This record gives C-alpha cells, structure tokens and sequence, in this order.
C-alpha cells in the first residue's frame, strides 16, 4: 500500500522536489533524449536516520505503480563474498522483469569501505561486493528505464568511489522535518492508539523541536506507559506533557544530526 | 604533524627551514596575481582586486597603499598583517630618516627598514612571520626607478621583474617575452593588463582592477605650488576610467 | 665506465672459478659487496652480465 | 601639511624643532585614516606638547589652514 | 535508589498489566541493557527482579556456551536460542557481549557471526505487543561502544542504562549492607 | 590536534582558529540587517523575548558606543562586552588627541588592527564577535562597517548577518538594482525605517512584533533608540499580509 | 599475556584471549561453590593485567 | 651500517663526457649509425646524466627519422633529440624549490 | 576492456587532440606493428605518464585506446596492491606482470599510484612495509620487462613529483605528458564543439561569448552545465536547447570557485 503522503509531514516539499528527479525520466527515457542530455541514473539521498529516507522512496514508487525492491544490505554483511554473490545475482534479474523499477539500495555504505593505505585490510573485501552490484545494475548502459537511488545512513564507511559522477548524477538533500511537520506528526500517532482527548501538543512540540519523527513515537509509548501505569488504557493530556520532557534530553545527547556526503 | 622544533622559532628546525616560514609562503600563493614591470621612466604596479560580498564596497579593499607620496606597496596575502605592517613601516621611518635627515627615504633605505620589521616577526617565539610578501616599488631621485621584493623572513631582492601569488608562474613568462627595460613605461601598462587579464576573464572591469605608476613628478599634486623646486609625487594612482582607456590602447 | 669493468671482475669471478688460487696467492676470501651511485647508471644490469 | 601652514615667532629652534617632530605625527595620521586632517587636529596636537614643559619649549605660533 | 525505579518500569510493570499494552496497542519494553562500571550489581538486580515477575530465570553467556570448535557450537547456540524463547515467561539475561561486539570490519565471517545474527533475531520477534510481554530479555555488558553497528540502527534494545556515579548516600547504604554481617559496631 | 592549538601559523598557513570564531558568531542565531537610507541609517536586532525571570527590554544587541556611532553586535555576550569596552574608550581618546570627534572609518582600523595583535598573543584567545558600526559619518553621510572575528574589515551598502543572512540578501540585492541607487528610497527618516522593518520580515517569513524587534536610529549629532510603541506605529500596515 | 591481556586493540585484532579471560571472570564473579581454594595470580606488572 | 661482514664497496659515478662517448655509439650501431659521425659531438659538447639518460638519447633521435617515414638518422636529429631528452630532466627536477637562497 | 569494451572511440575524445596524437604513437603503434620499429631498429617508447590533475581525462584517454588495440587490456587500481592480508601486496606485483605475459599484447594501466609511491616510509606500522615492497620490487620488474610486446608499464597521476623523480624518470617514462587544464581557446572551443554535435541548438545568443567567459574551465564543468539546461528543458517540452537557456545555466555556474567562493574568505 502506498505510504499516505498526507502522513509524510514536514517534508512535503520533498515529495513534490522528488518527482522531477524521477518520475519524468521512469516514464520517458525519451523526453531527457531529445533534450540533448544523457540520462540521469544515481541518485543519493541523505538525512539524519530517522527522517525517513526509505519512507520518501516509497512514497513516490507506489505513485507511478512502477516495481519497488527495498534491500537492506546489513541484513546480510559479512568480509568475503558468500551470501550477497548469490543474493545480488537474483535480485537484478527480478529487477529487469518487473521494469520499469526502482532499486532502492538501503544501507549502500554497509557493503560500502573505505580505501585506507595503513588500515585494516578486512574493509577493502567487503568494498568488493559493492562494486559487483554496480556493475550488473549499469554497465557502459544507460537506461532510466530501470534507475537506483542510493541510499547512506552513515557517512564514513560510505564509499569515496560512489560519490563520482558516473556513479551519482543528483546529489538530493532530505532535511529535518518542519517544526509544525512535527506537530502534524505527533498527532497522528497519538490517533492510532487510544487516547481520552488530548491538544497539550501545542506545547509539547515546541520542546520537542529537532526530533527525528522515530523519535517522536518514542515520547508518545513512553506516554502511554505512563497511562497505563496509571490504570488507564487511554493517554491523558497529563502524560503526554511528562515525556517529552524526559525523551527530549536523550534524544539531543545522542543526536544524529548528520548529513551525508 | 610537523616537528615541535620547527614550529618553534626560538629552536633550531632539523632541516634549519623552518615549518613556519613555509606556512608564510603557502598563504602568499593562495592569495592574488600582483606584479610589477620596471621601466626606463617608470615603474607599473598592477593587481585584482577581492570580489567579496555582492553588496560588499569593493573600493574600501585597497590592495595599494602609498608608503609616502613618492613610494607604494602591493602585497599578497591577508587584510589584517598587510594594515599592521603598514603603520610600522610608515612610523619607523619617521623617526629613522624623516627627523634625522628631514627627508624622504631612499628607495633602498625604506626597503631595509621594512625588512628589519619582518624580521622581528621571526625572530621572537610565538609570534608568526607576516602573512604577506610584499613589492615594494618607488622612485627617488639618487637611484632612480627602483623596483623590490620583501619576504616575510626579512630578506630583499631587486630584479628586473616579479610576479607573485597563484598566476606567478604565468605572469613572469609574458613580461619576459614582451618586453625588457629598455622599453618605455606606455608600453609595460598595455601588457601588464594583457598579462593579469590571462588571470582572469569573468570581469577585467576597471573597477575590479587597481593600477598604479610611479613615474614622473606631478607638480600639480605637490599642493602647495608657487614652490618649483620640491618634487611632486612620483605615484600617481589610476581611476577606474582612466584603466578603461587603456584598455581601448591594448 | 670500465673503470667498473676491472675493479668487479678482480672481485667476483677469480675466487668463484677457483677459490684455490685466490687464498693462497691473496690472504682470505672478499665478503657481499655494496654497489652504489646514482639510479639510472645500469648497475641492475652489470650484476646479470657478471651472472 | 601643503593646506595648514603656520608661521613661527618665539625662540628659532624650538620652532623648527617642534614644526619637524609633529609634522611627522600628523603626515602618519594622514595616511593612516585616507583623510586630510582637520585644522583643529593639529591645534590639538601642537598645544598638548608645549603644555607638558609649562612653556620651555617656547614656540607660539599662528596656526593657519 | 534510581535504577530500581527504572528497570521495574521497563519489566515489571508490563508484566503483570500486558492485558492493557494489547488494548492501547503501544509495544512494552523489548528488553534493557545495562552498562557503565561493573561492582554496580548488573547481576542481583535481574536476579530480583526476575523473580518478582515469576519468570524464569536464565543466567547466560553468548560465547560461553560455544565449547570447542565453532563448527558444532555455532550450531549448539542455535539450540539454546530455541529453548530460551519456548516455555515462556520467562527473562533471559544475556552476559558480557564485548567479545561478538566487533565493531571492527575484520568482524569475523566465521561462526562468530551466526551467535551475533540470532542474537537480532531475539530481539526483533518481541515487537508486536504480545510477544514483548511473554520473553524478555535483560543483557549486560562493559564497553558499550564496541558494539555492532545494526545494534545502533533501530530500538533494538528498547531501553538504555547508564549507571551514574555512586553518591554519598548510596556508599553510606552499600557499608551498612556489608557491615550487618559482622558484629555491629555502634 | 596541536595543529588547532597553535596561535602561530598553521601548517595550512590559514589557521584554524580563525575558521573557528566564524562558527561562534552564530551560536546566538541573531539576524540582524543594517541598511543606508538617504540621510538616515536604520539597525535593527531581533530583541529576544526569554522568560518572566528576566526583563526582555534589558536585552538587547544594539550599543550607543558614542554620537552617531552605534554597534550593532553578533556572536557571544561575554565577548561581545569585552570588545565594546575598547571601541567606546577610543573614541574618547581620539576625541582628546585630536580635539574633533572620531569619523567611523578610523574606529573600524583601529579594531582590525587588535584583532590582528590577538592571535599574535599566546595566552589570549581571539574574540569570536561581529563589530558593525553604523552612523551617519561626518564626511561620508550614511555609513556600514562590518567587522569580521578574523580581523577582516569592510564597507557595505547595506547587509544582514546571521544563520539565515541568505534569504535577507538577495531581496535587498535585487531592491537595488529596480531602483537603481544603493540608498534606500525616501528623503523621510520614518518611512525608511518601515521599508526596513517590511523587507526583514519578508526575508525570513516571520512577523515580528514590537517585543520582538529594537529599532536603533541614526541621525545627525545622535543615535538613540526608538521607544517600543514608535516601532508599532509602523508595523501595524505591513501586518495585515 | 593469554587470560590476561586483549589483543582487540590491534588493527586486525584476536579475541582467543578474550574467551579465556571472560571464563575465568564468571567462575570468580557471582554464586559458585568453592572447597576453599586460594586465588594466586602472578603478574609481573598490574598494568599489563587487564583492569577487569 | 655497523660492522659485521660488509667490506667490498664499488662506487659508481654518473658518466663522464668518454663514458658517455661509449654507450651512445654501440647503441647507434645497433640500431642506424649517427650519419657525418657527429655521435662524438653529441658526447664531447655534453654529459647527460646517466646511461639511462644516453638509451632515451637513442630512442628519440630514431622516432624523428619515423615522422618523415624515413628509417635513417643524421646528425641533424641527433642535435634536436639531445635537446629535448635533457632539458626535460631539469625541468621536473627543479620545481620542487620554491626561492630558497 | 574487450569483453565488454567502451564506447569511447578516438572520435568520441573532443578536445585535447594536441595531447591525444602522443599517447596513441607512444602505446597504440607498438603493438598494431612491431615491424615498423624492426626496421628502423629502435626500442620501442617506454611507459608514458599521465598527469593534470583529474577532469583532465587521463582515464578517458586509455578508454579510447582499449577498443582499437584488439588485444588484452587490464585495467587494475592502487587498492588491489595496497595490503589485503598484510602481506598480499609483493605477491600482487607480480602476478600483474606475468598475467600481461599470458595475454600478450596487453596494456598495463594502473590508476593510483600516488600513495604507493612516497619518497619516505614507516617502518613501525607493521602494514606500511608492504607498500615500501611493492614500490622496490616494481623498480626491479621494470628493468626485465623491457624488450617485450607488453607495452611497459602505463600510469595515471595528480602530480609527477609524488613519484620519486630521480628513480622515476625519462627513459622508462620518457614520454611525460602534462594536459592543459588552464587550457586555450582552441582546446576549450572542442569540447564545447561535442555538445554542439550532440544536439541542434536554436541561435538565440552568441555561442562565442560563452567561451571567452568560461576562465579555464575543464570538460566537466561543461557536462554539468548542460545537464541543468536540459532539466528545464524537459518542463518546457523545449527539445533544442536555446543559447538564452545556456546563457543562463553558466550565469547560475560560476564554477572553479571564481572569485565569488574562494575570494570570499581568503580576504
Ligand atoms: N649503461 C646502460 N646501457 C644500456 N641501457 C642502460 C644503461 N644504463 C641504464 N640503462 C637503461 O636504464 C634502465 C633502468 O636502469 P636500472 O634500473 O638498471 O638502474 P640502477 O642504476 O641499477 O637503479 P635503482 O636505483 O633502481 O636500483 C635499464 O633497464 C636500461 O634499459
Ligand atoms: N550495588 C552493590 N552493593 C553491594 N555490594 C556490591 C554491589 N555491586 C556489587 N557488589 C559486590 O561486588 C561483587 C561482585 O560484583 P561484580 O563486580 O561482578 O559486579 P557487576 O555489576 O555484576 O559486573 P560484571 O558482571 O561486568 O563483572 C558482588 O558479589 C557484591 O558483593
Ligand atoms: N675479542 C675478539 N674475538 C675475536 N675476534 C675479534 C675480537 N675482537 C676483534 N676481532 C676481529 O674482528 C674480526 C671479524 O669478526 P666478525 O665480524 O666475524 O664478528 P661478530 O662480532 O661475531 O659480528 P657479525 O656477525 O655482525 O659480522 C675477527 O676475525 C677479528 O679479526
Ligand atoms: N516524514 C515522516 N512522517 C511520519 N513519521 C515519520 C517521518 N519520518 C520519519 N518517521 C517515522 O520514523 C520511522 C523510521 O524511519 P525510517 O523509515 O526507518 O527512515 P531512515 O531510512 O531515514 O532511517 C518511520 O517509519 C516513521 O514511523
Ligand atoms: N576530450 C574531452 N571531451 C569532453 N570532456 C572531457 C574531455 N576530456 C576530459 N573530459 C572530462 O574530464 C572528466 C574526467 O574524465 P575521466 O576519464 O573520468 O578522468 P580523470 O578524472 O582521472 O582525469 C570528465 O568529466 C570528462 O567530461
Ligand atoms: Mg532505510
Ligand atoms: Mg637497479
Ligand atoms: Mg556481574
Ligand atoms: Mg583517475
């Protein structure tokens, strides 16, 4: 089902920049040909974890209707080949069928190294993997037709080699969520679970402000503990006003804040 | 990174160059494409100017200040260490040469009293060289158009002609061809445009671009005519309009 | 450069061919030997022409 | 300066004297600030040195520009 | 005092109050990890704690259970793995995870990945709001910052713990426990 | 690393210190613009509003360092003080040196000249603020000095500072080039201070409130600060938007 | 050295040392029955003893 | 460095003007002879720098008789090649210096 | 490199043309003749090194060369020779020239060299050693691979000065190109000249005043720009970009820094 793109919030804006990216030249390699310009495949996406990146790239694959393979490559890390020969192998030719399709390459940066020249010698084997899945997606080949979309949650274990162009061609920025983004997001979680009534949120997500929108479910279960400790099975306005107080602390403490290369 | 030796300037570095020292000429690189061309009956100095901010006054950055009436500098490098520098060259010879011998320095001499306070820089521990390296070009009356080089270490060199910052290495090739003292001054101000206009070529505007002669007096500048005898000033800076012209003449 | 020429020949290849004469015509046997100079001078070379 | 004259009476070498040491001061204002100095700024200068010695040094001048 | 309060939070509560966690829908507690300086009593405290909850008591070690060859002990963990979900409730406690940690990229490929991967999956299958009030899962360790980087990606350990220094209060209560053994002294 | 440490020069030979004080100056997230006007020269700061504990008017951001010259300042309080005092106690010096009152363009060197003094002093860290002199300058009429941590110093026909000094920018830039003048339009002192007020609110999107701003004037022989009710009088037309 | 210090600290690092190091922690720390045994430990310096 | 069992040491030095006579001419041999004999110029007028230095000599003066599509050199060739092979040795070599001394 | 081979061609290199005639007689003739060479009786040129720093197409040219050549190309980077046991690295040498050996003519390209070759070592890192091995023994290897159909040893580097110039050095490498990057306005002109092959543009400014404009610019500072130009061509349904859309694209890239980001904070 497509991820209600009312319910994406404070990166409204993003959905909307996206669509140029991609959905012109996923329905037409024809248009950008004519055009005079090579077609655009790579494309990298970047934000704090937690601002949903991945949500963002299904948010736009369920519109066109176009064949969607979210793949997270930490699932199935490890030095040498073994597993991920196998795996990758599978996963274009599935791909090529269900074309036009989206690859979107969840945690690049995982079977992604770094050169090094001192370091630790285990890191170059695992860049290898990387390099196979390039080549079998694109080779000398252009096509719009199948794409990837790159995406990295870490920035120093992210590849140097996949920042070029010939690997990249837009470098597309996701930023915090709004302030009043936040807000549409805080009440939306508090309507799926039960709840007495409550609008103390008008203060709450001031406090609460620079929160990855993960990070806003938490102050609403931590909430509802709170509810239920009370001998309720409904959250108060009371409780609410308890978390965020406490769940704000942590989260700047040990904050990600980063934007990747 | 480099040696707690060479850092130090009151140590003597493994090498004897220091790291510092070093760091001085990084910074001399990383700034503009000044240069300066002697001529039989002048000396043309001649820079880029920082392009700054967009609303930022591009007029009030002075890349060329006037020493004296009858001698200029140009500098590559930073704003701060060249305005600094600039108030103790002035102020030391006052007292050294304007109170004892009532007059104007030399050439060489204000070039000697300029090195000594570069030098101090480097001499003291824990403070930097000048994060600038000049050309001090001038005219006095003993030994003619003069032409200088000061380095932050405090060592100075005449020459025919210098080039520094990033277009060094171009600028000094062009003047070598084109051009050798013999040749009249009109002649070096066309082709010193021609040269720092292969620096860059977005904008070569005469706004953007400060030009300035040290060549014969002007008794009109002298301020307070009636008196022949004292020497106007030798420099004479060109307005933007007055670029614009020569460069219908290139 | 020969030069070189007689001052490697005296050392490697008379007490290889026969170590006999060599010690008791001299006193001992010569050690390793160290060539150097600049690169690019073909002392690689003179070392496989010896061989 | 070529625009602030003055013109000495007293005793001779204190004149010149003081005319030499001063002017130096105000040429290095001149050019620190890019401005003409005011008239004033050279009254100003020359009556604080004088006053420091109560008179010794005994030039008065008429300051002109 | 403090981290009584917080840990009977994370666990007990939950346990005995799971019929409201389904109703308002909201996960319970997948688990708590407890970190910082040993001598703070990570041990006793589960100890305690489990048996307040009536659920029984597992005191285990990841790499210790792997005897000889990691050949038919990367297999024997996958055993213990099974047991320890299957007769619910129950609170396993998992001790010092500093030696599959491997942060590093020379994090072996060998069967030192099998422990750690099951070792997720524990911790994946809890979420939900019934599955999180049978199993629960207490672990332990030292250095927190060796850890595997999928650890740090997600809530996988639904609460963090750090132990603050000891104050005067609490070296003041922590004297009279040892004391009590011996004769008292007044 | 040492090589952050060092007050003498860096291996790159631009110091890292000096990058370093540019990061500060926005700790406070202080937008501020200064504009020239005709025959006028108009700063505004936003004047935060904190909690009851404190008074919100004792807060502020613009200085009456003398007769016409305010200070308009950026980065840090502590330091934002320890710089004021200097430029204050020029003044006055010059004052008595000179017997004339100080021009701004001489204030403004004398400031980069110390800044410079800073790092070459081991014990001393730099001051890590934003100095911007505005006045209506007794040759020159309206004047905009802004004043780098680092030491660098230069003009400006008009300008903001701040995380968001982007936005403020380019509608000041554009501004210019329709009216084809680098003053802003009006003869009136009044009017101009309202095209102020208007253009730094369209830049940042936000409304401000009389609470919410400081509006400090220039004029001939004074600079003085506006009450809180004059800046209303403006504000009440643009609000409705 | 083995039982004693971790040899993670190393780029590749080794972890053989950490197993008999953890072991022997455990059997010390917490219940156990003991028929009074002594624990001598020879260390030539404390400092290579890991702190644990 | 220290004592043990090192003792023979020959020392090479770059080639002389006579050394360099030698190498050039065997080369040119080989491959077609320097034509008015002018391969003793070449070493008389200038030492190189190395018998590595001599063989690019070697090399260049052939690829010129290539241009024209001739297969024999002249002096003339000789006198271009020599130019270019050392001249372009002192310049990668010298721009490691700033202005030092 | 011929398995699945390029699709640059020597007509796809626009600019550069000056440069490109050197490097295709230095590599690519040895090896469709040996027998022109016979004749005369010349060695055939040595390595040949590539250098401008990169945007200078040094990699592309070495692209255009691997479709002609009809023959092995091997392709290999400094990674594959940097440690990958601690102790893999001297093994790595030689495999790489035996394998050229194999499959001879082979073209030897090695991308990254900049960080093998370094005029000093450390010895106490345990892992540095074998970077120190690799670039003694590659040394060593080249001296017994002249006279051989393997063309000797080709490299691509930022700089000539990271190789030790002493040891590395003419008459192993006595072909040393330095690539414009300051460029004309003739090798500016060319690449210009592939994007307006590529695509009829509708005349509505001067194309010339474009060139003049550009400072020094490289070739992919033009690619980018017309990448924009094309983005809002799409919206437009414009399919001949206007020279008024180009015009406009560099006035928006002002690219190499110019004056606006460079000059702005080294006041
Ligand atoms: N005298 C010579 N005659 C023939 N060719 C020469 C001569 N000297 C050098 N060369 C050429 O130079 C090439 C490289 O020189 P070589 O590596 O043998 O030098 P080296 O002085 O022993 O250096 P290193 O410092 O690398 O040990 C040789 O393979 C050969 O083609
Ligand atoms: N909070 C406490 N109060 C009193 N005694 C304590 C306390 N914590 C630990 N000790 C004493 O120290 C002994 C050893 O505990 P230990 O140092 O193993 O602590 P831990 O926090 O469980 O650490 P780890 O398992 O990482 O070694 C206990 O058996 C107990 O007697
Ligand atoms: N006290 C000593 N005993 C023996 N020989 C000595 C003594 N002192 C000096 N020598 C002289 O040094 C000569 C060479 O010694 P050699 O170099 O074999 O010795 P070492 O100290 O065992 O070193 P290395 O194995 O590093 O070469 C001996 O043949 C002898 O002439
Ligand atoms: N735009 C948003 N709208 C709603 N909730 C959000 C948003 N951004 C983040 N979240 C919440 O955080 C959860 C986890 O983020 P995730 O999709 O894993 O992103 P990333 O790839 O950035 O780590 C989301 O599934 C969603 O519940
Ligand atoms: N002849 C040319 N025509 C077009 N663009 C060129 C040309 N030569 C080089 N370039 C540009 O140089 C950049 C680098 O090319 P590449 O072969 O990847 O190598 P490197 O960065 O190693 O020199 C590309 O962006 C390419 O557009
Ligand atoms: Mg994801
Ligand atoms: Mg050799
Ligand atoms: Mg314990
Ligand atoms: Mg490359």
């Amino acid at each position: 089902g497509e991820i209600t793109f009312d319910g994406i919030g404070g990166l409204t804006e993003q959905i909307r920049e996206l669509r140029e990216v991609i959905e012109l030249p996923l329905k037409n390699p024809e248009i950008f040909q004519r055009v005079g310009i090579k077609p655009p495949k790579g494309v990298l996406l970047y934000g704090p974890p937690g601002t949903g990146k991945t949500l963002l790239a299904k948010a736009v694959a369920a519109t066109i209707g176009a064949n969607f393979i979210f793949s997270p490559a930490s699932g199935i890390v490890d030095k040498y080949i073994g597993e991920s020969a196998r795996i990758i192998r599978e996963m274009f030719a599935y791909a090529k069928e269900h074309e036009p399709c989206i690859i979107f390459m969840d945690e690049v940066d995982a079977i992604g190294g770094r050169r090094f020249s001192e370091g630790t010698s285990a890191d170059r084997e695992i860049q290898r993997t990387l390099m196979e899945l390039l080549t079998q997606m694109d080779g000398f080949d252009n096509l719009g037709q199948t794409k990837i979309i790159m995406a990295t949650n870490r920035p120093d274990t992210l590849d140097p080699a996949l920042l070029r162009p010939g690997r990249l061609d837009r470098k597309v920025e996701i930023p915090l969520p709004n302030e009043a983004g936040r807000l549409e997001i805080f009440k939306i979680h508090t309507a799926k679970v039960k709840k007495t009534g409550e609008f103390d949120f008008e203060a709450a997500v001031k406090m609460s402000d620079g929160f990855n929108g993960a990070d806003i479910r938490n102050c609403a279960t931590e909430a509802g503990f709170f509810a239920i400790r009370d001998d309720r099975d409904h959250i108060n306005p009371d409780d609410l006003m308890k978390a965020v107080r406490k769940v704000a602390e942590v989260k700047k403490l040990e904050g990600t804040i980063e934007y990747q290369k | 990174m480099t040696d707690r030796y060479s850092f130090s300037l009151t140590t003597f570095s493994p090498s004897g160059k220091l790291g510092q020292i070093d760091y001085a000429l990084t910074a001399v690189k990383q700034g503009v494409t000044s240069l300066g061309i002697k001529a039989t009956n002048g000396v043309v100095i001649a820079t880029e100017k920082k392009s700054s901010s967009p609303l930022a006054m591009s007029e009030t950055l002075s890349k060329v200040s006037l020493l004296t009436p009858d001698i200029g500098a140009v500098y590559s490098g930073m704003g701060p260490d060249y305005r600094v520098l600039v108030d103790k060259s002035r102020k030391v010879a006052h007292t050294s040469y304007k109170r004892i011998y009532g007059e104007y320095p030399p050439t060489k001499l204000l070039v000697s009293e300029v090195a000594k306070i570069m030098q101090e820089a480097t001499q003291s521990g824990g403070v930097r060289p000048f994060g600038v390296s000049l050309l001090i070009a001038g005219h006095d009356e003993f030994n003619g158009f003069s032409l200088y080089q000061v380095d932050p270490s405090g060592s100075y060199f005449p020459w025919k002609a210098t080039a520094i910052g990033k277009g060094s290495v171009a600028a000094k090739t062009f003047l070598e061809k084109r051009w050798n003292d013999e040749l009249e001054l009109e002649d070096a101000i066309h082709i010193a445009l021609l040269t720092l206009k292969e620096s860059v070529e977005g904008e070569f505007n005469g706004d953007t671009i400060e030009l300035a002669i040290i060549g014969d007096e002007n008794p009109d500048l002298l301020g307070y005519t009636g008196i022949p005898t004292d020497k106007g000033p030798r420099f004479r800076k060109l307005t933007s309009q007055e670029i614009n012209d020569r460069l219908e003449a290139l | 450069l020969t030069k070189q020429i007689k001052e490697i020949k005296e050392v490697i290849e008379l007490p290889v061919k026969h170590p006999e004469l060599f010690e008791s015509l001299g006193i001992a046997q010569p050690k390793g030997v160290i060539l150097y100079g600049p690169p690019g001078t073909g002392k690689t070379l003179l070392a496989r022409a010896v061989a | 300066s070529p625009k602030i004259w003055c013109a000495g009476a007293g005793t001779a070498a204190d004149t010149e004297a003081v005319t030499q040491l001063i002017g130096s001061n105000i040429e290095l204002h001149s050019l620190y600030t890019s401005r003409e100095p005011r008239v004033v700024s050279a009254l100003q200068m020359l009556k604080q040195h004088l006053f420091k010695y109560q008179g010794h040094i005994g030039a008065y001048l008429i300051v002109a520009g | 005092d403090k981290q009584i309060e917080e840990l009977v939070e994370a666990i007990v509560l939950p346990m005995k109050r799971a019929d409201k966690f389904k109703d308002m829908g909201i996960r319970a507690p997948k688990g708590a990890l407890m970190y910082g300086p040993p001598g703070t009593g990570k041990t006793l405290l589960a100890r305690a704690c489990a048996a307040q909850t009536n659920a029984t008591f597992l005191k285990l070690a990841a790499p210790q259970l792997v005897q000889m060859y990691i050949g038919e002990g990367a297999k024997l963990v996958r055993d213990a793995f099974a047991l320890a979900k299957e007769k619910a409730p129950t609170i396993i406690f998992i001790d010092e995870l500093d030696a599959i940690g491997t942060k590093r990229f020379d994090s072996e490929k060998s069967g030192d990945r099998e422990v750690q991967r099951t070792m997720l999956e524990l911790l994946n299958q809890l979420d939900g709001f019934s599955s999180d009030d049978r199993v629960k899962v207490l672990a332990a360790t030292n250095r927190v910052d060796v850890l595997d980087p999928a650890l740090l990606r997600s809530g996988r350990l639904d609460r963090k713990i750090e132990f603050p220094l000891p104050s005067e209060d609490s070296r003041a209560q922590i004297l009279q426990i040892h004391s009590r053994k011996m004769t008292t002294d007044d | 690393g040492y090589d952050r440490h060092i007050t003498i020069f860096s291996p790159e030979g631009r110091l890292y210190q000096v990058e370093y004080a540019f990061k500060a100056t926005n700790q406070t997230n202080i937008n501020s613009l200064a504009v020239r006007g005709k025959d006028c020269t108009v700063v505004i700061s936003q004047k935060k509003v904190p909690d009851k504990l404190l008074d919100p008017t004792t807060v502020s951001y613009i200085f009456c360092i003398s007769r016409t010259i305010g200070m308009v300042v950026n980065g840090p309080i502590p330091d934002a003080r320890n710089a004021a005092l200097r430029a204050k106690a020029e003044a006055a010096e010059f004052r008595y040196k000179y017997g004339y009152d100080m021009p701004c363009d001489v204030l403004a060197k004398r400031m980069a000249n110390l800044s410079q003094i800073y790092t070459q002093r081991a014990y001393m860290r730099p001051l890590g603020v934003i100095l911007t002199f505005v006045s209506v300058d007794e040759e020159l009429g309206p004047s905009i000095y802004k004043t780098d941590p680092a030491g660098y110093y230069v003009g400006y026909k008009a300008t903001a500072t701040g995380p968001k000094q982007q936005e403020i920018t380019t509608n000041l830039e554009n501004h210019f080039k329709k009216s084809k003048i680098d003053h802003i339009n009006e003869e009136s002192w009044e009017k101009v201070v309202e095209f102020a007020i208007t253009h730094m609110i369209d830049a940042l999107g936000t409304e401000f409130s009389k609470n919410d701003l400081e509006v400090g004037v220039a004029t001939k022989d004074k600079f003085f600060t506006l009450s809180a009710e004059n800046i209303e009088e403006r504000l009440v037309a643009i609000a409705e938007q | 050295a083995v039982g004693g210090a971790r040899f993670d600290d190393g780029a590749g690092g080794d972890n053989e040392v950490q197993r008999t190091m953890l072991e022997l922690i455990t059997q010390l720390d917490g219940f156990d029955p003991r028929g009074n045994i002594k624990v001598m430990f020879a260390t030539n310096r404390p400092n290579t003893l890991d702190p644990a | 460095l220290r004592p043990g069992r090192i003792d023979r040491k020959i020392e090479f030095p770059p080639p002389s003007v006579a050394a360099r006579a030698e190498i050039l001419r065997i080369h040119s041999r080989k491959m077609n002879l320097t034509r008015g004999i002018n391969l003793r110029k070449v070493a008389e007028k200038m030492n190189g720098c190395s018998g590595a230095d001599v063989k690019g000599v070697c090399t260049e003066a052939g690829m010129y008789a290539l241009r024209e599509r001739r297969i024999h050199v002249t002096q003339e060739d000789f006198e271009l090649a020599v130019g270019k092979v050392m001249n372009k040795n002192q310049e990668t070599a010298i721009s490691v210096a700033k202005l030092f001394k | 490199g011929e398995n699945e081979k390029p699709d640059v061609t020597y007509a796809d290199v626009g600019g550069l043309d000056m440069q490109k005639q050197e490097i295709r007689e230095a590599v690519e003739l040895p090896l469709v003749q040996a027998d022109l060479y016979e004749q005369i009786g010349i060695d055939p040129p040595r390595g040949v090194l590539l250098y401008g720093p990169p945007g200078t197409g040094k990699t592309m040219l070495v692209k255009a060369v691997a479709n002609s050549t009809k023959a092995a190309f091997i392709r290999v980077n400094g990674s594959e020779f940097v440690h990958k046991y601690l102790g893999e690295g001297p093994r790595m040498v030689r495999d790489v020239f035996r394998l050229a050996r194999e499959n001879a003519p082979s073209i030897i390209f090695i991308d990254e060299v900049d960080s093998i070759a370094t005029k000093r070592f450390d010895a106490q890192t345990g892992s540095d050693r074998e970077v120190q091995r690799i670039l003694i023994e590659l040394l060593t290897q080249m001296d017994g691979f002249d006279q051989s159909t393997n063309v000797k040893v080709i490299m691509a580097t930022n700089r000539a000065d990271t190789l030790d110039p002493a040891l590395l050095r003419p008459g192993r490498l006595d072909r040393k190109i330095e690539f414009p990057s300051l460029r004309d306005r003739r090798e500016r002109r060319l690449i210009f000249g592939t994007i307006a092959s590529k695509m009829s543009l509708a005349p509505e400014a001067d194309l010339d005043s474009l060139i003049i404009r550009n400072d020094s610019l490289s070739g992919a500072v033009i690619a980018a720009i017309m990448q924009e130009a094309g983005l809002r061509a799409v919206r437009k349904n414009r399919y001949v970009i206007l020279q008024s859309d180009l015009e406009e694209a560099y006035a928006t890239q002002v690219k190499t820094d110019n004056t606006v980001d460079k000059f702005d904070f080294y006041k």
